[PDB]
């Protein structure tokens, strides 16, 4: 009676060698694009927003301290654990980005390119993903395990190593992905989600950049700067190849953050949330479920910190003051301003985001901390409170598109690798910091009554191309991208690019702590927090394959 | 000959402890503690508490006293309480129970009709359940000792109201500050940085129509025939059915912080749930006089199928369950559905043997199959064979006296699990599209915008990974062998027994979480390994009676055994799973022992905490952890072994008494000296060590190490946990030890010469009480110790009834 066993089978079910089969196809290479905007969580958003919290931009916020403890703990530099749940939360959570690359890949290669003409533009894709996730591992943890053999059966997975490859040579694999990405993608995507060729350069030179600044010892400390990185961030970068795409700056900077203007000529490659769409509330950006203003009820996170407020501080000349601005608050009816505040710190006694009125307030609808993290509020990732691209389901979330890199971020790396190269190639370099200086210049569509209504003393000016030195050169090209990208958590990261972590931060940590008092007891160590550690639950279960991060053991 | 059997019960249930938590003045004082402690200015608190303080000679912070305003609000639209928030969503609880049955049987026939309620007001507030049921058996001997055909039957139906998932803990950290009703008399909640949770009242009554409507049949037919003399085999094929429908109403809410942003909907359930079996089964025996047998040999088939599906829409006129049907709907919809299921095949046969009542002889053999494996190893064989020897029965222990009963068991016995998932074999992708509800985000959807229009219809969707697969799964077998003595002394007056058990698993059948590179999906059913498990029970009992005529038996029981497990997947000791939380594989060890740091108490003083090891947010108040390396830093290689949940042994002990038409009867059970490790001493002993920040915390943190207060074992208080107090650690362990009178019972019994004058035969009324006291080791912070997971016990049942029997 064995004709009895085998009746039933699954209901509403791909079995696992089904999956393989083409028809198949592109589903897995769509449900790889989807994770991105699926698989995120409040406390551990893709935008990497909660461990950029260290740098000198933005308070924790919330209740106070002792809500969503473990991010004050990264905040400040202490009591972080390797067991931390939101530590090996984030990791396990970007490997799985990478199973749904792998699974599509594992079908993609199996295909035949005479039937499917689009083989290696939709490989690109699924590489490019692949880079994207293996990255920003490399941001948060250096140390990182490389899955590229989409080949793989589970139980080789048991004996990975994290150890398998040297730092560079770990970098040189997530090269090797972006630049099969720029070699196989077209020249653009008539669907936006999909990477087009520009987009898979950028990120092909990004990737170059970081691994300019060798940590080529067994700590986190520079060893040198290779110029043959640099050399193909400079290559990578040329306009040549970002016209080919049509990509370039906008007219006026707060388009990149606006629902109306979605997917705009900077918006190299971005996260497509979408609402009305057939999802039980939307594809909702959820990952700023804790950043929305205290005025929606919840919950006023992802504060702004004064440090970053008073940088965009300019003399009478119209730049940074770069070695005096931290000395005095902003003060709005004497200090000659930069632009890029209004849209990126919403202030007391201003309108949030433009809609005038929600008029921000010193008071309990304002702060969920009666001011003990402060009173502002990022306007990157929120939106207009009228906007009908709003919702309410668990939190408060919108369709807002998050960019992964924008135009300008191209410009400056390749200013930033030209003055690194010394090739009397500086004056480029500034010309390229001057296109988007002049940008921010103009770009008081929105806020141009702000003059008269509040007194605002707009100022911004380009830098004269003449001669500069090494060390000069680097000081603005820093300060450019600090105005170019606040609270668009690239700040901390890029302090460690350079190396200068420890300095910076805990020079941060004491210039704050007489304006916000969880900043006290505060300070980095270096060469141990350059990087998260390795999630303990992981090394655990490893059974000796994996190695700790450098002072953690 | 006709009986009939009534029954009747009144029950009411009360929760009689939980755990403290705070008063809205208390936690205004550990607010303040906490602040000053960690030296930060106690009047810069989100809260809106007032406190005037100051220091105390010694030069120390002391609280003086509070104030709130009589709104928590800047609009006094909330009004600051003292809820006793468990108190508010709690109630006393109702049993009400009857029971009819009717039996007539005749020497040809017999039938058999019961008709029950059940009705079960909750210990909950706004949640009930009944439950009726009728019993219709009966039979039929189509011919006279050699031919019968039978049948069993039972109908039930059943409505419930269902408290949401744990809002009893989340009624223990709400704060009392907030109140059930605000100042209009609408319903409550959060303000402000006030801890975003939801009003349990509230939530209560919103949920107060979600009521479910659920119907069972089961039962069989059988005939069962019988040629000539002492054999019969017999077929029977039987059957169980049953329905689930349901609609879940949301309604809006604002409730302070609390939205809802104006969504109402509707979800109908409905499931279905669908067994059945066939058996036949030969059962010759045999009696040549002194010589005795029982063969048996069947085989009996089993299928369920079940499968549910919903419907679900949004946005409705008139806010109430007889307009809010999907129909009505205006808004957006969803439906959700899939169904299971499985197989099972058995055959099997039975040895049964006697000498003169001495020596006795049984074996079994049965083979099994599932639906649930592979078609490679789908069957498995289980044999088993036992044997005795009723030894005072034989010809020369006879003079003894004293002793009339001494048998002597002994079993070998195998058997087999199957209980797992029913797709655990399968690779399981799932085109998960996102049309489903998730906390947080994390839907996991295999749907994208692709084309940047943010959208306005439907999506390109893909699969998704649930699980790997392996083929190679196979049957769990636990070998269990038994031996023992059974005896009886004294004029039959002392009684017992004396086994020792030997069950011995292997192939142990669980699903493994994946390594994180695996990444999504995986996670698999897998045969993981082996453990051991023997121990010894013994029980002994007295019985008499006395001049005035009382009867009394006191029957007592002594457990005790040991676990081990034997062999694991260095990957899964590796893992933890077993114990060891990842630090040490736990083969050559006890099943659930873990491992943590040990804590040293608190540092009370700069030197204790300067000549102590290296420890990374040590201060004085602080919990010191010992360093088991012995090498001057703490790090993670200082931990041990801290827990082993295995009793040190386990007794029972069961009471008798009659005495003038009465009948007492008690049960009390215990165990001694066993380990326990729960979670709740983060709720009762920290202010920081939980994720939210402001949630209501427990009521022995108030007495936390301070300069004015040393002596003490709770650490301080402050506002961030920096010494990691909630690492895993003996802070978390104490004696579970215990003693719980289970049942007490009386029972007064009508003496039959007046029974019968109002026409009875039976007529006893009884109390009983279940749950009633419990006994704990001093060194237990508290909840009923044999669940130490729980911040409340069970609640205590008492039962009045009577059981008439014409
Ligand atoms: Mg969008
Ligand atoms: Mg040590
Ligand atoms: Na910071």
């Amino acid at each position: 009676c064995d004709d009895f066993l085998d009746r039933q089978v699954p209901q509403g079910i791909v079995t696992g060698d089904q999956i393989a089969s083409p028809e198949y196809v592109d589903n897995l290479v769509i449900s790889a694009y989807a994770i991105w905007a699926t698989g995120d969580d409040i406390n551990s958003s893709f935008s990497l927003w909660n461990y950029d919290v260290r740098s000198d931009d933005c308070y924790k916020g919330g209740s106070g301290t002792e809500d969503g403890g473990v991010f004050n703990a990264l905040e400040i530099s202490k009591g972080i654990n390797t067991t931390d749940w939101n530590i090996n939360d984030i990791w396990k959570r970007l490997y799985q980005c990478i199973t749904r690359a792998n699974t599509a890949l594992q079908s993609l290669d199996q295909m035949d390119e005479k039937t499917y003409p689009l083989k290696n533009q939709r490989i690109a894709e699924m590489r490019f993903l692949r880079g994207h996730a293996h990255f920003m591992l490399k941001q948060l943890f250096k140390k990182i395990v490389i899955v590229n053999d989409e080949n793989m059966e589970p139980d080789a997975y048991n004996e990975l190593s994290n150890t398998t490859y040297t730092n560079d040579e770990q970098w040189q694999k997530i090269a090797d992905d972006f630049q099969f990405a720029y070699d196989n993608l077209p020249e653009v995507q008539i669907e936006k989600g999909r990477p087009a060729q520009a987009a898979a350069a950028a990120y092909l030179a990004k990737t170059y950049l970081y691994k300019a600044y060798r940590q080529d010892g067994a700590d986190n400390a520079l060893t040198g700067i290779n110029e043959e990185d640099l050399k193909q961030v400079v290559k990578y970068t040329d306009p040549l190849i970002m016209a080919k795409g049509g990509y370039g700056l906008e007219t006026d900077y707060s388009m990149n953050f606006l629902p109306q203007y979605e997917n705009g000529a900077e918006s190299v490659w971005a996260i497509q949330y979408s609402i009305n769409d057939g999802t039980y509330n939307g594809n909702l950006n959820w990952g700023m479920g804790l950043t929305t203003p205290q005025i929606l009820g919840c919950c006023d996170f992802h504060k702004p910190s004064q440090n970053l407020v008073n940088a965009f501080k300019t003399d009478s000349q119209g730049k940074p003051l770069f070695s005096t601005y931290d000395n005095e608050n902003y003060e709005v009816a004497t200090d000659n301003v930069d632009p890029r505040l209004f849209h990126t710190v919403g202030m007391p006694g201003f309108p949030y985001k433009y809609n005038e009125g929600y008029i921000i307030q010193k008071n309990d609808d304002w702060s969920r901390s009666k001011g003990l993290y402060g009173y502002y509020v990022s306007l990157k990732e929120n939106v207009d409170p009228d906007c009908d691209c709003l919702k309410k389901g668990s939190y408060w979330a919108s369709s807002l598109n998050h960019i992964v890199i924008r135009y300008a971020d191209v410009l400056l790396m390749r200013a930033e690798a030209l003055i690194q190269l010394n090739d009397g190639r500086i004056t480029d370099a500034i010309s390229l910091i001057n296109e988007v200086r002049s940008r921010a210049a103009g770009s008081t569509m929105l806020i141009f009554n702000y003059k008269e209504d509040y007194g605002v003393n707009f100022k911004v000016t380009p830098y004269d191309l003449k001669a500069y030195a090494q060390d000069e050169a680097m000081k603005m090209l820093k300060w450019e991208r600090r105005v170019e990208f606040g609270m668009e958590s690239s700040r901390f990261f890029d302090l460690v690019r350079w190396g200068e972590a420890k300095d910076v931060i805990n020079a941060y940590y004491v210039t704050e702590a007489s304006r916000c008092s969880i900043y006290k007891n505060a300070g980095f160590t270096e060469n141990k927090n350059e990087y998260l550690p390795v999630p303990f639950e992981q090394i655990s279960a490893s059974n000796g394959n994996y190695t700790q991060n450098f002072g953690w053991h | 000959q006709i009986k009939i059997n009534f029954d009747a019960s009144v029950s009411a249930s009360m929760y009689q402890s939980k755990m403290n938590v705070l008063n809205t003045e208390q936690y205004g004082r550990a607010m303040w503690q906490a602040y000053v402690n960690d030296g930060e200015n106690p009047n810069g608190n989100a809260l809106g508490y007032a406190y005037n303080w100051g220091y105390n000679a010694d030069g120390n912070p002391v609280l003086y006293g509070m104030t709130l305003s009589k709104y928590l609000d800047s609009k006094n639209t909330m009004p600051v309480a003292d809820t006793d928030w468990f108190d508010e969503i709690t109630r006393t609880g109702v049993i009400q129970q009857y029971n009819l049955s009717v039996s007539n049987g005749s020497e040809k026939g017999s039938s058999f009709f019961s008709l029950g309620y059940y009705k079960n007001l909750g210990v909950i507030k706004d949640t009930d359940f009944d439950r009726f049921s009728a019993r219709m058996n009966s039979d039929y001997k189509l011919i006279d000792d050699i031919l019968t055909i039978g049948q069993h039957f039972t109908l039930n139906r059943t409505s419930e109201v269902q408290a949401p998932g744990g809002i009893i803990e989340t009624a223990l950290d709400i704060p009392s500050a907030i109140p059930v009703y605000a100042s209009d008399g609408s319903w409550g909640g959060p303000v402000g940085g006030w801890p975003d949770r939801r009003n349990p009242r509230a939530v209560l009554e919103y949920n107060k129509d979600n009521r479910y409507t659920y119907w069972r049949m089961f039962g069989d037919a059988y005939v069962n025939l019988t040629p000539f003399k002492g054999f019969n085999l017999r077929s029977t094929f039987g059957l169980d059915y049953a329905n689930k429908q349901a609609r879940y109403f949301t309604y809006p809410y604002q409730e302070g912080t609390q939205t809802n942003n104006g969504k109402s909907a509707v979800e109908a359930k409905q499931e279905h749930w669908t067994k059945w079996m066939w058996n036949a089964i030969a059962t010759y025996q045999l009696e040549v006089g002194k010589h005795r047998g029982d063969v048996m040999i069947g085989m009996e088939l089993n299928r369920e199928d079940d499968s549910h599906f919903s419907g679900y829409k949004e946005d409705f006129s008139i806010l109430t369950p007889d307009y809010m049907w999907p129909d009505a709907g205006s808004g957006t919809a969803q439906a959700y559905g899939a169904g299971e299921g499985y197989s099972l095949v058995s055959f099997f046969g039975k040895m049964n043997y006697s000498y003169a009542d001495r020596y006795l002889l049984s074996l079994t053999l049965r083979r099994d199959g599932s639906s649930r494996f592979g078609k490679n190893h789908r069957y498995a064989t289980f044999p088993s064979v036992s044997l005795g020897w009723r030894i005072t029965q034989e010809n020369f222990m006879k003079e003894l006296t004293w002793l009339d009963d001494l048998k002597l068991r002994a079993s070998w016995g195998q058997t087999g699990n199957q209980e797992i998932s029913n797709l655990a074999r399968y690779t399981i992708y799932a085109p998960n599209y996102g049309t489903t509800d998730s906390f947080g985000g994390q839907s996991y959807g295999t749907a994208y915008d692709i084309t940047g229009s943010n959208g306005g219809g439907v999506l390109p969707s893909g699969f998704k990974r649930n699980q790997i697969g392996n083929d190679n799964i196979k049957w769990e077998t636990t070998t269990q062998t038994n031996v023992g003595i059974d005896f009886s002394l004294f004029k039959q007056s002392l009684y017992g027994s004396l086994e020792y058990y030997y069950k011995k698993a292997t192939d142990i059948l669980t699903e493994m979480a994946g390594v994180g590179v695996l990444g999504e999906g995986g996670s698999r059913w897998i045969n993981s390994g082996a453990m051991k498990n023997q121990g010894f029970e013994f029980n002994l009992g007295y019985r008499n009676k006395t001049a005035f005529g009382l009867t009394y038996d006191l029957n007592g029981n002594i457990s005790t055994y040991r676990n081990e497990i034997l062999e694991l997947p260095e990957t899964v000791a590796a893992n933890g799973k077993f114990g060891g939380n990842g630090v040490k594989s736990v083969v050559g060890h006890t099943y659930g022992a873990q491992v943590g740091y040990i804590a040293d108490g608190i540092f009370k003083s700069q030197d204790e905490v300067d000549n102590h090891a290296t420890q990374e947010g040590a201060a004085v108040g602080r919990i010191r952890y010992r360093d088991i390396d012995h090498n001057g830093v703490i790090d993670e290689r200082d931990q041990n072994w801290i827990y082993d949940p295995t009793p040190s042994f386990s007794y029972g002990l069961n009471i008798y008494l009659e005495y003038k038409n009465f009948d007492l009867t008690m049960f009390w059970q215990g165990v001694q000296g066993v380990d326990i490790i729960s979670d709740v001493k983060k709720k009762s002993d920290f202010w920081s060590a939980s994720n939210v920040g402001f949630l209501n915390k427990g009521t022995r943190l108030l007495n936390a190490w301070s300069p004015t207060n040393p002596n003490s074992d709770i650490p301080a208080l402050t506002r961030s946990d920096t010494n990691n107090e909630q690492r895993v650690s003996t802070y978390f362990v104490e004696n579970g030890s215990f003693l719980k009178l289970r049942n007490i019972q009386l029972g007064y019994t009508v003496p039959a010469v007046i029974s019968k004058k109002m026409r009875m035969d039976r007529l006893r009324f009884y109390c009983s009480a279940q749950n009633l006291l419990t006994i704990k080791s001093k060194n237990f912070t508290g909840e009923d110790p044999e669940n130490p997971n729980f911040s409340y016990p069970i609640p205590v049942n008492i039962t009045f009834g009577l059981n008439i029997g014409f």
